[PDB]
């Protein structure tokens, strides 16, 4: 079985490249973020646009909701991340700690901990409340790029352009665990999977890879694509059927089956990289963005 | 010279 992602809205506005999409949680929301330093909210089913949040000094490279839809993180070039509450706009907190470009968050699942990784090649763990930095990892010995805590919250995977995936015991900050393959490239994202068993990586060599944690093993690997400059998301597709889903450097967004490793679809539209994609969680709904040459999002629903 | 780290890429 295949899905049919077909494009249903083009949701224009970033005046730069578009650096991440995320669906919020609750499933109402898409939140972006952009070279051009701004965060702007579109609804999630109609593309809508919503609202701009303003702040960062320089432009933003993640963004992240809190699990109950009303929080987000936003890591900056500006060397800070800031905590937003969606609903009045407000910045909550700035967190400052890194020396060098901070290039991605998230929060942990119970949303009292934001996790970031920077420049600096450190992860630094982040109470939200008091906006303040619990812990500060000597991770990598490159920039840091993905973070992210496990289904409990009790571990964070992090990876780099050292070409290593580290995994972390939040409480105590000890490294448990390095993970590589046969070859050394840099490994461009992390996360955990919905269930909480296998780490999904992205690397610059054009594959992405299914890992179980638990026994250090690669399983699956996921090609066709093109990845070897950009720092390109990938997801878990789990309201149909299982699929992976990343952008590529051909302009294209790819679909694999998670189990089988063939690629089911590849959606066209976009006119540069496909730097982020992000799945709905309730509907068949992927939404994709674009870099410089392109500045857009588009929304693609399926009946599988 | 794109604005961000992760639009700039590798």
């Amino acid at each position: 079985v295949k899905p049919n992602y077909a494009l249903k809205f083009t949701l224009a506005g970033h005046t730069k490249a578009v650096s991440s999409v995320k669906f919020s949680p609750n499933g109402e929301w898409l939140a972006s973020s952009s070279a051009d330093k701004l965060i702007k909210i579109w609804g999630a089913y109609d593309g809508k646009f919503e609202k701009t949040i303003s702040g960062h000094k320089l432009g933003i490279s993640d963004v992240a909701w809190s699990s109950d839809s009303n929080l987000l993180v936003s890591a900056s070039d500006d060397k800070t991340l800031k905590i937003w509450d969606v609903s009045s706009g407000k910045c909550l907190k700035t967190l400052k700690g890194h020396s060098n470009y901070v290039f991605c968050c998230n929060f942990n699942p119970q949303s009292n901990l934001i996790v970031s990784g920077s420049f600096d090649e450190s992860v630094r763990i982040w109470d939200v409340k008091t906006g303040k930095c619990l812990k500060t990892l000597p991770a990598h010995s490159d920039p840091v790029s993905a973070v992210h805590f496990n289904r409990d919250g009790s571990l964070i995977v992090s990876s780099s352009y050292d070409g290593l995936c580290r995994i972390w015991d939040t409480a105590s900050g000890q490294c448990l665990k390095t993970l590589i393959d046969d070859d050394n490239p840099p490994v461009s994202f992390v996360k955990f999977s919905p269930n909480g068993k296998y780490i999904l990586a992205a690397t610059l060599d054009n594959t992405l890879k299914l890992w179980d944690y638990s026994k250090g093993k690669c399983l699956k690997t996921y090609t066709g694509h093109k990845n070897e400059k950009y720092c390109i998301f990938a997801n878990f597709s789990v309201t149909g059927g299982k699929w992976i889903v990343s952008g590529s450097e051909d302009n294209l967004v790819y679909i694999w089956n998670l189990q089988t490793k063939e690629i089911v679809q590849k959606l066209q539209g976009h006119t540069d990289v496909v730097i982020s994609t992000a799945c709905h969680p309730t509907e068949n709904i992927i939404a994709s963005a674009a870099l410089e040459n392109d500045k857009t999002i588009k929304l693609w629903k399926s009946d599988c | 010279q794109t604005g961000s780290a992760r639009s700039e890429g590798y």
